[PDB]
């Protein structure tokens, strides 16, 4: 039962935002998805239905990045207006905000466990903030400029993230850099436990990582070693998860398609023609069969899974 | 296919035996003769655009024009969001550019050589290229008492970041920090074998032998001697090095370069990146004037067309006989600097950036006057409804009858509202022409330039209205009463100087011999906490950011004396960090208050100026001329012998001009008070006082009437006796 | 979902004004409305969040009524200084000024496709023009006295008109003249295919006519026969529209009161307390819970439905 993998034509195409998409992601309970859009507004719809929820205004600047607690209640945003901002998606109200960074925040990311957040700006500098207070715990450093994106693995023990740099960082809450892409990583992503089977075939933990190359690379943590470089998209990758089972990956990348991969064959399989513009970002719907994927075209398109 | 062979080939040709090539009729040669050995040797083989890129798959794949110009647009909108956010826009040959610069930055050495004309983007267009292929920008920069030490020190440096940390850089300068003798053999070494001895000696070479050893660990190579990792140190500067460099089309220029560098015309790649074709002039024209609304749907076409701009639609359209005259009045001044050669005076480089401000002021005030025109007939409309209701609804007829004047001539204004959206664009192009064109000009050749164009323009059957002055358009009295307050002398051509000072889009020069352009400019902006410096002063370093962050405006001169580090200034390659905008200045970086305007001045009228100045700096000159001269030559005559006299006249002056002001304030309280009130003018009786207390306030039009008489019937005791000594004392003064 | 009806207080009560309205609508993409007025302006808020966005200038005369293309790009707007000026909603700014129309222009419609739009004006004369360019392609005449208001069918090949000769005249892109009116006639609205099957069971094309007769009456567009009549209206009724799912209609008169009908039924259902003053226009979203009302009272209040 892994193996319902999206095809067109989509099951809803959204579009209501006023501007691009900068990130879509589904809640872990209700069958809600949420994006964010350079209009400083994050939007909540129902993927089910394609009917719209609701809008969690309130940031002045650019929401670049969202991100979930397990529980569901907890919802992460950040956005250009130098702030995070922690909010309850049961009452639809900023719970709180965090200030700090010295420029543009990029990316945050709510631990599992729920206790802290991760975020990463301009300023070449990761900070790990409390949920509930606010307070800037952790600061780590070490990157030249830019961290793109910070992502922590699956118990939170480990923090990777990629830079302009094109040095993808991975460090213990400096244990490895992994540094031979040809250009500037834009995502990366922890592969789930239930692909170290599968990879055996094709050959931890074992780590993502996709490039302004057009070369989406698969390496080992611990190690260190670069394992594999899938190739063929036309354009800067932009995002890229495995599915559920592990048994193949899903990337989207600005050649205007959303690229399905068999990685133990080391090739393409199946293509699906996005948008007309920049696909921004993507996201693998847990359990059921459909997935979403966001465009610089200002529609949010959910697909289809048979 | 055989086909796709063929247009590799005639791609690699035309790539190499056109790119370095200077005039259009070589071009044609080369393309022609490419053809016909095309149509020899192998009898859509040659689509005109002959075109390859990456950017549109994996390798290397011919592309279209249309969607290579939408990704390259929004790849843009991220360089924007990213790095500068300077709006560029996108013409055919741009495209050529960055399809050329991308392919030499894939190859191995890839140096560039760009002859281009300064202010042509030939240094951002290299770096919008170096940023998406993973290629950092390094830029160097010129400070006073720069000497080779700091050179050396910044060559170490980025040496060791390119060699042993192992990170794509890239060398996009010009001839700014070229002009000493001992930069020349630096690079003379470099691009020709990458290593450059007798450079890293001393504890530098001990310590970037200590920085190779951990990158040859990194890399995975094992290195243990001093010779062995040097020539590894010298391999990864091959692979990751590369230097462009961009040159003016001098030709004493280029033959000097040729003399004392032949590895910089051996190794380097050549580029003729030259001026802005006609063709590139008509599509910026075109799309930046895109969105603007100079449609005309009644047009009607001349038999006869000035023809500037080849390959017109044989039907031209209102927006295109705009931009065809917007292409005119750039080959004008190329005309109007080789008279200028011609005759022996001296020329400024004419830089596409002039045509760019050009058609900013353009927009701007095309924008600025269609507001202010409608708002005011707004208030016509909305005043004559008011007195419309009052003729509907004594005191009344009175109040009606004392309006009635106010009421003809707004009724009268109404009906040529026509006329007046007809002739606002040709008015507005006449007007930034005049700006951006004629900053370097005496009154003469200002006025044949407008000449040429008004002919140009009537020729071309465009609508625009010759019975109203140049200074009256662009500014109203007000203002004009304020410059002649703050000491600006009362004559057109400082007017036109005043309305450059305020109205402009470039940081401007001040060519004064007098030095009363610096007490009027220190006076105009007082209100603001003026302070003045200049670049010899020791503490300029230290006055530059302290006016940068408060905002406070600077005066600055002795240009001659000019230091490249207000190069980011010029250009405004401003960053926003959300509610901040930083600026950068080579030493460290700095914030910007959102108002902000930094003065320059020149003191030698005569002083010929290097194109980077003149490329991204505008002119205004503070010249005398005849009747301008002549105005302070009747003045002191008049005050040296008749002081009564000219104490009368000034008094008859100024009491003529506070009292037109309160005219004009009377006419608009007349018209605003009526508009600002729903409740039937007749009903409301608190109203009839004020609508007709300032009608009455209208009757010292008399008293102005009375010292007019004055001033023109006692001005005949000097004007008439002291003309002739006049006009022989400024011939005197000419001469 | 097909029966989300008006309920008070009002959600939001925007008076940011400084003269009376004539127009509202909700632009058909974007969550946002814009509003008309004598003043010579178009006002843009949000009616999601009720802030003010900005204000659109350039008319110089009473902006009688304003009209949406259905890409939500091209915005329009014509105005009593004879004009009809475009405006990017996009870019805001005026594209391109129309001229031509001898006497004060009531209302103009961009065609559902988004090529043409049609203009009704005081010389008792119907103009279409082409968007992209600006010229006359054509004029239908007929019509006696002041065309109030025009709205083309939903495939653009009938327009519908009304005027003050109360004679109702519709003529394909006179087909029909419904001259049984009392009064002049002062709005109309082209029916939904949702109400097709429930005017069928309550008795195509099918079409409305509001007049200042006080009355409201439906009708058969191919043989024009009054299919009912609404009554109850105590004043000029000024805008007539049937509900998204066309189970309802909902209109407003002068009689400061917004009306609720049940067509299948005959009878008045709901009523609100719509405005102190006189009730200008309505309009009803396709999609979203809200409705929106701007009065003659200098404010525009935004009703929320259940
Ligand atoms: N095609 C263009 N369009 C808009 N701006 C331009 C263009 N070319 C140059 N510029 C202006 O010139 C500045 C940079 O020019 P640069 O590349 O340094 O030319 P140069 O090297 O000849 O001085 C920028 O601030 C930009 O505004």
């Amino acid at each position: 039962p892994k193996e319902w993998i999206p095809r067109p034509p989509e099951k809803y195409a959204l579009s209501g935002h006023r501007s691009p998409v900068t990130r879509v992601i589904f809640h872990p309970v209700f069958s809600v998805m949420v994006s964010a859009s350079e209009d400083a507004t994050i939007k909540v719809w129902d993927y089910e239905t394609g009917d719209f929820e609701r809008t969690l205004k309130g940031h002045t600047d650019s929401v670049q990045d969202i991100s979930f607690d397990h529980s569901g209640k907890l919802l992460a945003s950040c956005s250009a207006d130098m702030t995070i901002k922690l909010w309850d998606f049961q009452g639809f109200e900023c719970i709180r905000t965090m200030h700090g960074h010295d420029h543009n925040v990029s990316s945050v990311a709510i631990m599992p466990n729920g206790d802290h957040i991760v975020s990463a700006s301009r300023d070449k500098t990761i900070k790990m903030w409390e949920v509930q207070t606010g307070y800037c715990v952790k600061t780590f450093t070490g990157h030249r400029e830019w961290v793109r994106m910070v992502r922590p693995n699956q118990d939170g023990t480990l923090i990777a993230s990629c830079s302009n740099d094109q040095t993808v960082r991975v460090w213990v809450v400096c244990k490895a850099e992994l540094r031979e892409h040809e250009h500037v990583v834009e995502c990366i992503s922890w592969a789930p436990e239930s692909s170290y089977s599968s990879i055996s075939e094709a050959t931890g933990p074992f780590l993502l990582s996709g490039s302004r190359d057009k070369t989406i690379k698969m390496w080992d943590v611990s190690t260190g070693m670069c394992l594999m470089t899938l190739v063929g998209h036309d354009n800067w990758v932009r995002g890229v998860l495995f599915h559920s089972g592990g048994k193949f990956i899903l990337s989207c990348a600005d050649d205007k398609t959303l690229r399905v991969w068999d990685y133990k064959n080391k090739r393409c399989m199946k293509t699906l023609n996005a948008h007309e513009h920049f696909v921004t970002s993507l996201d693998f719907h847990k359990t059921a069969p459909y997935v979403v994927t966001g465009s610089v075209d200002q529609t949010v398109k959910v697909w289809e899974c048979r | 296919p055989v086909e796709g062979l063929i247009r590799i080939w005639a791609h690699e040709a035309l790539r190499l035996f056109q790119d370095r090539l200077v005039e259009d009729e070589e071009r044609r040669w080369t393309d022609e003769n490419i053809d016909t050995v095309a149509l020899k040797h192998f009898p859509k083989a040659m689509s005109r655009p002959i075109l390859y890129s990456n950017w549109l798959s994996k390798d290397y794949i011919p592309v279209d024009q249309e969607e290579l110009r939408d990704y390259v647009k929004a790849r843009l909108k991220v360089f924007y969001e990213e790095e500068l956010d300077v709006p560029l826009v996108l013409f055919n040959e741009v495209l050529d550019h960055v399809l050329r610069i991308d392919r030499i930055f894939r190859q191995p050495q890839g140096h560039l050589l760009l002859i281009g004309v300064s202010g042509a983007g030939k240094t951002t267009l290299s770096r919008f290229v170096a940023w998406m292929n993973g290629l950092s920008v390094y830029q160097i920069k010129v400070h006073r008492k720069y000497t080779g030490e700091d050179f050396d020190e910044d060559l170490r440096t980025v040496l060791r970041r390119s060699g042993c940390k192992n990170e794509k850089i890239a060398f996009i300068m010009d001839e700014s920090n070229v002009l000493d003798s001992g930069f020349l053999e630096r690079m003379n070494t470099l691009l020709a074998n990458g290593e450059v001895p007798g450079l890293f000696e001393g504890d530098e070479y001990a310590t970037l032998m200590t920085q190779c050893k951990e990158g040859a660990q990194k890399e995975g190579l094992m290195l243990d001697s001093h010779e062995e990792l040097y020539k590894w140190f010298t391999s990864q500067v091959i692979r990751n090095l590369h230097v462009v460099f961009t040159m003016n089309p001098s030709s004493e220029g280029l033959k000097d370069r040729a003399a004392t560098s032949p590895a910089l015309f051996n190794r380097c790649v050549l580029n003729w990146f030259g001026d802005w074709s006609t063709e590139a002039l008509y599509q910026v024209g075109k799309e930046f004037t895109s969105k603007m609304d100079l449609e005309k749907p009644n047009y009607i076409v001349p038999d006869y067309m000035p023809v500037v701009y080849d390959k017109l639609p044989q039907p031209p359209s209102h927006r295109e006989a705009i931009v065809n005259s917007c292409v005119f009045v750039h080959q004008t001044l190329h005309q109007a600097n080789a008279r200028l050669a011609k005759r022996g005076g001296r020329t400024m480089a004419i830089t596409p950036r002039h045509y760019l401000d050009f058609i900013n002021h353009y927009a701007n005030l095309f924008h600025e006057k269609r507001s202010e025109l409608e708002e005011q007939q707004m208030h016509l409309n909305v005043g004559l409804r008011k007195i419309k209701e009052t003729v509907d609804q004594n005191r009344s007829t009175a109040l009606l009858k004392s309006l009635s004047a106010e009421r003809e001539r707004w009724e009268k204004t109404s009906e040529t509202f026509k006329n007046q959206m007809s002739t606002i664009a040709g008015d507005c192009l006449l007007s930034a022409a005049f700006i951006a064109y004629a900053g370097y000009f005496d009154q003469q050749m200002r006025q044949n330039l407008f000449t040429t164009w008004s002919h140009h323009l009537q020729q071309a059957n465009i609508q625009f209205r010759t019975d109203i002055a140049r200074t009256e358009y662009l500014s109203n009295a007000d203002e004009r009463l304020r410059w002649q307050a703050s000491s600006l002398p009362a004559d057109d051509l400082c007017t036109e100087n005043a309305i450059m000072l305020k109205r402009f889009n470039r940081y401007p020069l001040i060519i004064d011999p007098s030095g009363q352009a610096t007490e009027f400019i220190m006076n105009e902006y007082k209100d603001r906490k003026i302070t003045r410096t200049s670049f010899l002063d020791d503490a300029f370093r230290k006055n530059l950011e302290s006016a940068l962050r408060f905002g406070n405006p600077l005066l600055v001169q002795d240009v001659e004396s000019y230091d490249p580090v207000l190069n980011p200034v010029l250009n405004r390659e401003v960053r926003r960090t959300g509610g901040r905008v930083l600026i950068t200045l080579g030493d460290q970086d700095i914030d910007l208050s959102p108002s902000f305007v930094i003065f320059l001045s020149t003191r030698d009228p005569t002083v010929e100026f290097p194109p980077d100045l003149c490329s991204r700096v505008t002119f205004v000159n503070f010249t005398v001329t005849r009747s301008s001269l002549q105005s302070q030559c009747l003045n002191e005559v008049l005050k040296a012998e008749r002081p009564d006299v000219d104490e009368k006249r000034s008094d008859l002056l100024k009491l003529q001009g506070e009292f037109q002001l309160r005219l004009r304030q009377l006419e608009k309280s007349l018209l605003q008070a009526l508009n600002e009130v729903k409740g039937r003018i007749l009903d409301d009786d608190t109203i009839i006082t004020t609508l007709e207390n300032l009608k009455r306030e209208a009757a010292e039009v008399t008293r102005k009437v009375e010292e007019t008489d004055i001033v023109m019937q006692e001005v005949e005791t000097v004007s008439q006796q002291y003309l002739p000594l006049s006009t022989a004392c400024s011939s005197i003064y000419f001469t």
